[PDB]
């Protein structure tokens, strides 16, 4: 993947989190569960529909080819028609061909890069209170609530409040 | 200890899009915006019917060719539809000048209304009912010509006087109209049917003018002629005038066409059925909603851009790399 | 408590917005619009040099010499043309004047046009030269005229048209565009009253160019109180080369013609003025004065002009997303 | 943003940084304010308008449409002359305005690239002497003049130099 | 010391630049050149398949056969036609060939021409078939002349020209190209003596096709001493029609006549002085042979076999390596 | 760079490293080397190479001009020709010139992505076993021998294997 995240260093994704393309998974004393980061699917979502509008209405357009007849003196303006409607389908198959090449490779992108920033804005929280497993995976060295996981991904989390647990797990091991 | 991980969604989905980067990369979700698919038949459009020439070529059904005359009077058409194996055209052999663009003019129409522009009164001391051939049988009259033209010939006595029409087009819409000119092949023929010495055509309006006189020579026999008959046609706009002048050979219109003016000709075997559509081709009826179409380049009504594309898929979701499960 | 240093972005009280495939309406800091929707509605100069303002008379009148087109006779330089949509004089006797698209075609293609007596009147003899006018040609001091550019040769008063004939060796450099015609009469009484009796023709030839023409008559409807038709021709003489005309009745001569100088041509039916005014790039509708990369004025065009698009607006963003606090 | 930091992890602009796109603002004893990044900013000048004049450039040839005038004979070629010209005219409608659309997405790319990585230089630079924050933003371990600032900002920062007064408050 | 690993990337010896749409001459490690400007300027076989060479003669001079160009006279087969810009024997007697672009045209479609004698001379009964040359026109071997391919028929020492007819038949499977022309002399006096007294037509007719011609008798500008001119005509006449002759005088006669094959290959007309030789070629152009695997050209837009696409473009360079950032020696 | 890596944190290449387009240098008591990182530079290979043949496939139908003459009555349709030609020629033109500038703006950016990417990786392999100096560069706080190299490169870098000897040393 081109930011790394899919099909990168996190492996695979999640048949279990079925309400949207972004996501946490979390395991605690409490339980484990797959749940979708509704903001950056959402907006993910909005994105992509646009541009999937935005390439319909770019192409809304019709070349028109026609069922006129020529002559036998009209060979040349005969021709001519032809290498003329035969030139503008060419431009056209084209076009569309090339962009959903192009946009494909990029819409991949995107996608990358959306996972791989919801990767960072934990990492970034978290600090030294977990510990990288590979995959995309955190272990927190302090006992994690539903409502300190919560808090992880709104972005309230506290990295004080379990700093002394967290810095006595670490080094206990 | 308690884990929090960072992941995409993963699903059952095979389909794949194509990359300029890679080929065959399975995706969550994705839209074709392509498409393959068509009815078979034409139907109508802006529920209005296309017009099926039948047996009849286009120069047949407007020159009216006798064996035509279920296509005979007024017409409504959304498009024509022309069948190609049609045998019924230009039953007197000749030939039906500036065809080409007489075929566009016809199909940039939606319209016509049939009309006597010169009845046979017109033209004096001349002989009406006699212009008949074995060229141009009707189904039950083994001798018989167009609708919308006389072959005037000689009165039983000589000789083929000075003939003078006008018509002035009084109306809004512009007429549609047919003349020919006879070649015989013999100075006998143009005898027995015309009065002696050279004669003429001539033909005019505000725009226009046309001037011609017979050639006469023998051509290889077609349908059982070795003469020919130059056809023509023209438009008559709305307060323009036509006077006609002829001493000999002049095949006069008849009867003409208030014309009504995007437009098809098809020329397709398919089958006219009862049935709407909003995208019709020369293949078939589209019925879709999608952007791109691989049918036809050829159509009538609102129809997604035509391009030589087998599939043209976008991804909308993310790589599908779904756990594996044994 | 502890000092800070942080990472972060321009924000301005920019409201100019951008559309992207992923968003629409995205206030962005710095842009640049390349379409220009902005016009002057007039005619102005290009490259210094005036347009051809044909005022009442059609690109027919003016060249065929229309005696109401006399503002417009002698020598023409153009860096186009621009005829006014109801000019009224045009062809003033009736008939046809043949391959008009290819001619009106032939003209926007050049730049000048120095007028010069091609045949003299004296070039035909035993004709009177004098008589050919018509109440259908007035000018705007007598009733009946002609086209300047061509004579209508008659019978002189007695009997008959002889064989009239004349040539003319183009040695200059430039092209020679000329104008001939054929008179068709209503009657054998017209016909025999202006020519003689007998099978008339007109025969014109060059040495790539023929032509061959008799009259053809008959009466048609009533245009300018006229009947009878005048088919009109034109061509093209090429330097080194020679017109003979010879013809036995019905021709109307060639009288003046054109030394014919041809880039890009323009003829615009307009109705715009054309002010005392500069310009790059003109427009059928418009000057544009810009440095803009596309317009959506129109797509047809003297000078330097932007590309036409359908396009209202195509503003790349430079700048990035807007988000001020 | 699609690096994440233009409306991602930085929620806002700096109205107050006046004299370039990219930044840094910083707060001490001294006083507080804003300070262009003036070499990645004019890093960007420089791509940005090559890549306006690169599309004003390969936008610069034109289509003619010719008013020539067709008769009534001539239903067919003026027909054809009319597909064509509005063929041309569509093609390249299309062209400038996916272009525009294109190039839109990605220039707001790069610049939300080049924010993330000032971001990122800042961060290698402080390490462990300064806490990173949510929000592009670093609090020292230990007092940073206004040299200090200037020198982060310079790229010359002294890891060293407040490394053992760092590492006391950080524990402290 | 310390021991080290370092994250870096490949950098060589490379000059070559490209550009991108943020920066110009940026050097990398790998590119492709994807247009091509290397052409020989020359002309070589396209399927096999050997061009036809004009040489001294024009399109014109080749099927009427000018006397000129019996080097031309036989049966051709080519694969495309290559007409030097300043061959000199074309339509030796003055006047038009009719419709000459479209004849240009529908001979660029043809693969090959059977020669053949449509109309023998014993066809036009009760006129003089031996007499018809003019110094307009001469071979390489004779002052006065003709076309191969028509007869200009005179009539007898009797004062008639009477009518003459002709009939052919294509009974064959190819289309049959063929010639015929109507005489417009200076004279009525060069008339009267050529043909007969009165008026004067030359009819011909098929099955789907008319035409009628008679003499336009005026003087022109001398070109190759003649005042007087001829329109020649050109038509092709389909398998199973049937061509009738009629005429009055005037007529200048089909003689010999081709059968024509058309072809499946677009076909071309290459008006240019370059050599031809036995060479084999994929992709020719007008200004010459490509050889090549790219996907662009800048050589020609006018070519005939498989070519590059065509554009304008000086060079089309895609970077496939990095930007080369290569240490700096002393 | 856009990702900042090529000719960004790290300023050059290597002629050394022969082998690939991205790598390693390393240096230890048994010796110093250049190795290519094979699985990213034979990816990037790959991608690459089907966008060059994606390029070149959807470029591979051709215009074709053709050389028909017109009479001096056919002004209008032999200019018609003409721009009808020459207008196609423009569009094309446009169309691989636009698109090698996009691409290789987009290729080099895939190129400095894969090389931050592998910076990334060996970063997050390596935590605070390891110290970062300039330029991409880590230095072991303990013993890395080429089989701890291998590891490194390879994916499966051993950080508990190491820690008490490099916490150890990063103390003194
Ligand atoms: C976000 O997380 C904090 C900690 O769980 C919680 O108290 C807060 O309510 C959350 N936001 C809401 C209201 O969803
Ligand atoms: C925004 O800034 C420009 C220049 O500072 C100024 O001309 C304009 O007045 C300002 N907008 C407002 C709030 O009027
Ligand atoms: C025309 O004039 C040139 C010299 O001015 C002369 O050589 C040529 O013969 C003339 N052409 C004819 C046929 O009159
Ligand atoms: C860089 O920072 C130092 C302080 O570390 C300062 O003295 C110097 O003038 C700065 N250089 C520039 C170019 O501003
Ligand atoms: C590219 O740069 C070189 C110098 O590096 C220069 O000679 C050339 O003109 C530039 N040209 C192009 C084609 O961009
Ligand atoms: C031409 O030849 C065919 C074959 O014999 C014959 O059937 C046909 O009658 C001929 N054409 C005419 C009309 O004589």
């Amino acid at each position: 993947g081109i930011f790394g995240a899919i099909a990168g260093f996190i492996e695979g994704g999640w048949t279990g989190m079925i309400d949207g393309w972004y996501g946490y998974h979390h395991e605690n004393s409490q339980g484990s569960g797959y749940a979708a980061d509704r903001e950056s699917t959402q907006k993910a979502i909005d994105g992509i529909t646009n541009k999937v509008n935005s390439i319909i209405n770019k192409m809304n357009t019709q070349f028109e080819a026609v069922d006129h007849e020529f002559s036998n003196l009209e060979r040349r303006i005969g021709n001519l028609n032809k290498r003329m409607e035969d030139g503008f389908l060419d431009v056209w198959t084209y076009n569309a061909e090339l962009l959903v090449l192009l946009e494909n490779e990029r819409t991949l992108d995107l996608h990358d890069a959306n996972v791989k920033n919801l990767y960072e804005k934990v990492k970034s929280q978290l600090r030294d209170n977990a510990n990288d497993l590979g995959n995309g995976c955190f272990e927190f060295w302090h006992k994690c609530d539903n409502e300190c996981m919560e808090s992880v991904k709104n972005g309230t989390y506290d990295y004080p409040k379990y700093q002394k647990e967290s810095k006595l797990n670490r080094q206990g091991i | 200890g308690d884990k929090i991980c960072i992941g995409y969604h993963a699903n059952n989905s095979t389909t794949q899009v194509d990359t300029l980067l890679e080929k065959n990369v399975t995706v969550t979700h994705s839209v074709e915006l392509l498409e393959n698919q068509k009815e078979k038949r034409f139907c109508k459009i802006m529920n209005k019917a296309p017009l099926d020439l039948k047996d009849c070529t286009i120069e047949g059904w407007i020159l009216g060719n006798p064996k035509c005359d279920l296509l005979l009077g007024d017409q409504s058409w959304s498009y024509i539809v022309e069948r190609p194996n049609a045998q019924n055209g230009i039953c007197y052999p000749g030939v039906l000048n500036e065809l080409e663009e007489l075929k566009a003019f016809i199909g940039s129409g939606e319209r016509v209304e049939r009309f006597e522009m010169f009845p046979k009164s017109t033209w004096a001391g001349v002989d009406t009912s006699r212009g008949v051939t074995n060229a141009c049988p009707s189904y039950t009259i083994d001798s018989s010509f167009y609708r919308n033209l006389v072959w005037i010939v000689k009165t039983d006595s000589a000789t083929y006087p000075v003939i003078k029409g006008t018509y002035n087009n009084t109306g809004t819409q512009p007429i549609l109209y047919f003349w020919g000119v006879h070649h015989p092949l013999d100075t006998t023929v143009q005898d027995n049917l015309y009065g002696s010495g050279d004669k003429y055509v001539r033909m005019g309006t505000e725009s226009m003018n046309f001037a011609k006189s017979p050639e006469i020579a023998a051509r290889p026999a077609v349908n059982g002629q070795r003469s020919r008959i130059d056809y023509y046609w023209s438009v008559l706009r709305p307060g323009e005038t036509l006077n006609v002048e002829s001493n000999g050979n002049l095949i006069a219109p008849w009867y003409a066409y208030k014309f009504v003016s995007k437009g098809a000709v098809f020329k397709s075997d398919l089958p006219i059925e009862n049935c709407d559509a909003t995208c019709q081709t020369i293949t078939g009826v589209l019925r879709t909603n999608k952007t791109f179409q691989n049918v036809s380049p050829l159509w009538i009504g609102e129809c997604p851009k035509y391009v030589k594309s087998e599939s043209l898929r976008l991804a909308t979701g993310l790589r599908n790399v779904p756990q594996i499960a044994t």
